[PDB]
């Protein structure tokens, strides 16, 4: 009962309220798990219909002559528990509720009695009040977003329906890929905790981002146990809502709950050894960065720029992130100074001269890269009329090809709309680039706080 | 059992721990606390007074004492076998005269607290997270800035070092002006304990060690105060 | 002379080291010159070329047969000092020494010449060791970086070379509308408290966004005196280079100049009504909102959202940069009823939930800006099923239309594709839109901290 | 003029004025100072302490001691005429042994303090800003954790207020455990007029008013350095 391989791998999987009806909710679903590809049996649940997208139809779970590992409900409040025990007689493993109008409309009773009757059948509940899920390695997108998303090894959980569904689209924008998304909603019965417990055993799933507007009362342990465990392989990104005094009450509001104190839930993700974000921004930028990079297996970072400004801006926001910069390799100098001018600067970050042509690039890319007493390199770049983005760009694809290793890598690149374009070919090339050099070191510092964040785990777990 | 106070004070429908008693369970864990007896008679307290070690502190142990300065129940810096004797009755004169309903539990000697760096450690129970520990200077540091540190228990030896060094009024721990670096060791020693504590005893709804006094060898908790639920 | 207003719209102006050949920086300068348009009289100076890009060319400057107000000067550093002393003889009031190879090098004494030199003749030096500068107005580009800006009112001011030439492309992709850029590089004579006197009395410029790495010596005082009274009428935002130590020691280096106290240049910018940027993305963010809105009369700031989990983040954003939302005011929540369900939340955020169509967006900005206790207003949007991301945005900006008034709006948008283009449409028109819900409150926030700002400065000026 | 005070000092080839001297000059601009007189006599010490009142403290004044009390530079609480008359050559001995080099313009009597809230005062000359103030709360929060705030001369009131609420322990000034509430209204009025003696004094590069003492009216300098240039 708490092992969810079958929820986001089903042999079968019903939808419960697909109607002829294009527009209902349920059809949205019963669409976009045809479109995206789910290669399972699909079964459409409606009381009249003879079939429903080219599926045969039935008017009952328990009419299916198959066992039906989850079912997806979409019909109205009062008519979900009777759903619920058809499921039950059908042995029906995961019920997904779309069905809004439960504890977050005041009917806490509705709830519980929901979770109440599902646990009688073995019967496990996402939601109530969600918009469903997608899991890429089963080419199953059974929520009424998007009908799309980039394949990558990103998962996203939400306990926030609007955003939760919003963000699935931006993951496209900003070149997320994505291996799950989950809409947790009222997260009545299967919660964070059950869904990392999932993740951590998840040869697909590399990085996990959450949006997380609270946890249940007497769940905060369990969470830091599997959540600590889970950051010793795998980055957690949290966005937490209510991260301020007067925010914790809007949330605390939002959802019907009493505050949760904001300072421990800030040492709990600590203790966790998780990333807390402060903004929707800065988490896809350092998911972005911590889904194409290994961690650093040092602090030896070199920034490399041609210009200083672009330079001190990097310094500045490194320093933010505790992250102080020193001496480059005397090797590493001595290979750069085979082409850049003598006014050039090498305290780190080395800056190679507003002078620079594109070839400096890959040069100064590939020498970095190969040096085995450099650990992690951010590239930035300032449009000038001697360069040409798109080839810096791929000076730096090709040095990155060449040094033959996996060093992390940030690039920042500031321009008109020619870099918009070769920032947006490295990103999808799986090369975490960004418009400013502030956010290229942002990006950075998420990998080394990473690496802090595990460092810190390891140690708390550390044998008397 | 040290859970035999925890049982005793559950039985007489009380919702707190006596301060000696509070004392002595958080002294059966490894916490240091100040030594401390408790006087039946007049010749064990001068006793318990010279075993102590002058100076000692008197002061009444009742269940009733709201405030036990303004019942005549605390006499201070007694120095001699004389002293004693004298403040040990007129603390009992005093308190049996104007609290005479009030059972006398006995009357305390207390160990002298040389001074040194004030910390407190507390333990309460988060709704999310259950028992968690805190950290954090004396003084004004926690009572008017509210300078801070939690750790979800059990503490590891990481989290409590951790959580040490986060505080804003961490360089008071390091040496300043007029007073040595302190016992570091000694405090993580006993935030792990206190941690332990909170896991362990499911009765306890809060505990407050204030004032921890922080010297260059050791720590010693002056006051503890045990809630019960 | 200290006033530059021929500077910035000279009759003629001389590009001194323009060439026959297209690649060195005077061709690129001059070709800029022409491409811009601009509409006084060109000299391009060559001691050989009898015409340049159709132009008469001139062996000096002194054989020039008109008075030249502007000497754009890119000859290497040795011949500098010469072409000075042509210009002066010729009556030259300003000098854009492109050139480098000064103070930045170590050669002060040549750049303590340099300006020796050029006020012997009573002309002033601009640089040297810049990228010359572009003044809108006037159809001017005397730089070698893009050949056009989006028109507008921001004046953008740069200290560093490379990070500005890129910036001047990277506000074309930001949507900013530019007044003015110039280049201050080295500051060996012209700097910040001179061009900050004249865009003060420039009615084309309404917002100054400088990037700057330090003050000159016994300088710092004019200049709190002098962005004081500018920050009376137009809003400041100063990008500094080196605000930690580290990063201070980095711009120390890169500059050739000592590094100043981060303490007190802080509370210098708090006395001169400036707002610190840490970040280009703040400074551009801030910089659109401050450009196309007025400021907040009030502190009735109204926040609108279909999310709820949008409207906890901008909460969130909005307490750290001590803004604090108030209940809406009574008639407002009035309006709202007659169309949301029962089930809306009206704490502010007012939350029109998730199933809001398109015109509810219409109808809410609406109704907010059009009531009389509603001082500034941020619309969050969560792209659903049942709306259209343009369909939203076309809502806004009919609503702003009809309710006639000008009161500040930011907008944040979160989505796929289709909210990028949006957010596009939105920033086209002068609506400054963002797709984050915590970029449109930092840009909302960054509105009312120049409120603030203002009013320290009034009190700090207050008569005894 | 109390500009006779910095030509004096130049003229001896002093870098910074004397204790004494630096009082009266801060006092000239109308920021309260404890009183003091300079002692030229065992009897006149004697006699100043007399009329000064008691106690006083003596300590002295030399243009070769800078960190006074680890000299024995410094003695205190002397109610009687017989009291200090003894702290007069105790000092005196005390310089003697271990600043022979030292020359001694007198040794000074100093009003008492009633204890308070301390404060520092200070002004600087930045290579940028020029003259320019400093606030913080006195002991370990500006000397160990910097908890300082800057503002540049001349200082409005908007200046002054708004400096005093940004530093971290400005809840020390608003009424904590056994302590009032303290006069703002006179620290901004020090603060400003701290900007004025930078503003308008060229030869004074620097002045550390520390520490100054607020109470719930009226603050006073207790010690205070002007260095020359
Ligand atoms: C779940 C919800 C969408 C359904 O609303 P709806 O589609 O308008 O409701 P309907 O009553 O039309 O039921 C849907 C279909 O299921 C059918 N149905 C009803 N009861 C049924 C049952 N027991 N078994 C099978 N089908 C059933 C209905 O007949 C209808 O099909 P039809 O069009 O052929 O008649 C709605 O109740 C809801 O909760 N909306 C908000 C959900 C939401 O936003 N959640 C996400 C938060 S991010
Ligand atoms: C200014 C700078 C670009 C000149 O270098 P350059 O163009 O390669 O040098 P040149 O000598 O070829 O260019 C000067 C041109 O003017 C001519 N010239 C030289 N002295 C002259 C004079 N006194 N009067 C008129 N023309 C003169 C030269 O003949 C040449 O023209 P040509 O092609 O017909 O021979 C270079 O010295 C420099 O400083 N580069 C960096 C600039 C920079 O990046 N600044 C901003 C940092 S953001
Ligand atoms: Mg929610
Ligand atoms: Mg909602
Ligand atoms: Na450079």
């Amino acid at each position: 009962m708490n092992d969810l391989e079958r929820l986001f791998n089903p042999s079968a999987i019903a939808v419960v309220g697909a109607s002829k009806d294009p527009s209902k909710i349920g059809s949205q679903i019963l669409r976009n798990l045809l479109s995206y590809g789910f290669k399972g049996k699909v079964y459409p649940i409606n009381p009249t219909a003879d079939e429903l997208m080219g599926l045969k139809c039935y008017p009952k779970v328990s009419d299916v002559p198959d066992k039906v590992d989850v079912a997806v409900i979409s019909v109205p409040s009062d008519k979900v528990l009777g759903v619920i025990d058809d499921c039950g007689k059908a042995g029906v493993k995961f019920a997904v509720v779309i069905t809004s109008g439960f504890k977050e409309v005041g009917n806490e009773e509705l709830e519980e009695e929901l979770v109440r009757r599902a646990h009688s059948y073995g019967m496990r509940v996402l939601g109530p009040n969600i918009f469903g899920y997608l899991y890429a390695p089963a080419r199953l997108n059974a929520t009424f977003g998007p009908k799309d998303v980039l394949s990558g090894n990103v998962a996203f959980i939400s306990q926030s329906g609007a955003l939760g569904i919003a963000l699935m689209g931006y993951t496209v924008v900003e070149n997320i890929g994505i291996s799950s998304i989950v809409s947790v909603g009222n997260k009545a019965d299967l919660d964070d905790v059950d869904l990392l417990d999932f993740f951590d055993k998840d040869p697909n799933t590399g990085v996990i981002m959450i949006y997380l507007e609270g946890i249940a009362p007497g769940r905060g342990r369990m969470f830091i146990d599997v959540a600590s465990r889970v950051s010793l392989r795998k980055p957690i990104i949290v966005i937490k809502a209510g991260r301020t005094e007067v925010g914790a009450r809007a949330a605390a509001s939002h959802t019907g709950s009493i505050a949760g104190s904001v300072a421990i839930y800030e040492s709990a993700f600590k203790q966790s050894g998780i990333l807390m974000a402060k903004s929707v921004e800065d988490a896809f930028d350092w998911t972005k960065a911590l889904s194409w990079n290994p961690i650093p297996e040092g602090e030896r970072l070199i920034v490399l720029t041609n210009g200083g400004g672009a330079g001190v801006q990097s310094t500045d926001t490194f320093a933010d992130n505790g992250i102080y910069l020193s001496k480059p390799p005397e090797s590493l100098i001595q290979e750069i100074k085979k082409f850049v001018p003598p006014f050039a600067s090498f305290a780190n970050p080395i800056d190679i001269t507003g002078m620079a042509p594109d070839d400096w690039y890959y040069m100064g890319t590939l020498a970095a890269l190969k040096n085995p007493d450099v650990d992690a390199l951010t590239v930035l770049y300032c449009q000038t009329a001697v360069t040409t983005p798109i080839g810096v760009a791929k000076g730096i694809v090709d040095a990155i090809k060449e040094a033959g290793n996996s060093k992390p890598v940030t690039v920042g690149m500031v321009g008109g709309p020619e870099v918009a374009e070769a920032v947006s070919f490295l990103n999808k090339q799986r090369i975490a680039a960004y418009p400013t050099p502030e956010r290229a070191s942002s990006a950075m510092s998420a990998l080394y706080a990473y690496a802090r964040a595990r460092s810190y785990v390891m140690k708390s777990l550390a044998v008397r | 059992s040290s859970r035999d106070l925890l049982l005793k004070a559950k039985e007489n429908g009380r919702k707190s721990l006596l301060e000696h008693e509070a004392k002595y369970f958080i002294s059966s864990y490894g916490i240091p606390v100040t030594n401390i007896r408790l006087a039946k008679s007049e010749e064990e307290a001068v006793n318990f007074s010279r075993e102590i070690g002058f100076p000692v502190v008197l002061k009444i142990v009742s269940p009733q004492v709201v405030h036990k300065s303004d019942v005549g129940g605390v006499k201070v810096n007694l120095r001699s076998e004389e002293e004693v004797r004298k403040a040990y009755r007129e603390i009992i004169e005093n308190v049996k005269r104007n609290v005479p309903n009030a059972e006398i539990e006995g009357i305390l000697v207390q160990e002298f607290a040389p001074p040194g760096v004030e910390l407190i450690i507390g333990l309460l129970r988060d709704p999310q997270f259950g028992p968690t520990v805190m950290f954090g200077l004396g003084g004004v540091f926690v009572e008017l800035f509210r300078d801070v540190s939690f750790r979800v228990a059990p503490l590891s030896e990481q989290d409590a070092e951790s959580m040490i060094k986060e505080v804003k009024a961490y360089k008071l721990l390091t040496g300043f002006r007029g007073m040595e670096p302190v016992d570091i060791e000694a405090i993580k020693d006993a935030l792990i304990r206190a941690g332990r504590i909170g896991v362990e005893n499911e009765e306890i709804a809060e505990m407050d060690l204030n004032p921890v006094i922080a010297y260059p060898k050791g720590i010693k908790v002056v006051d503890a105060r045990i809630i019960l639920r």
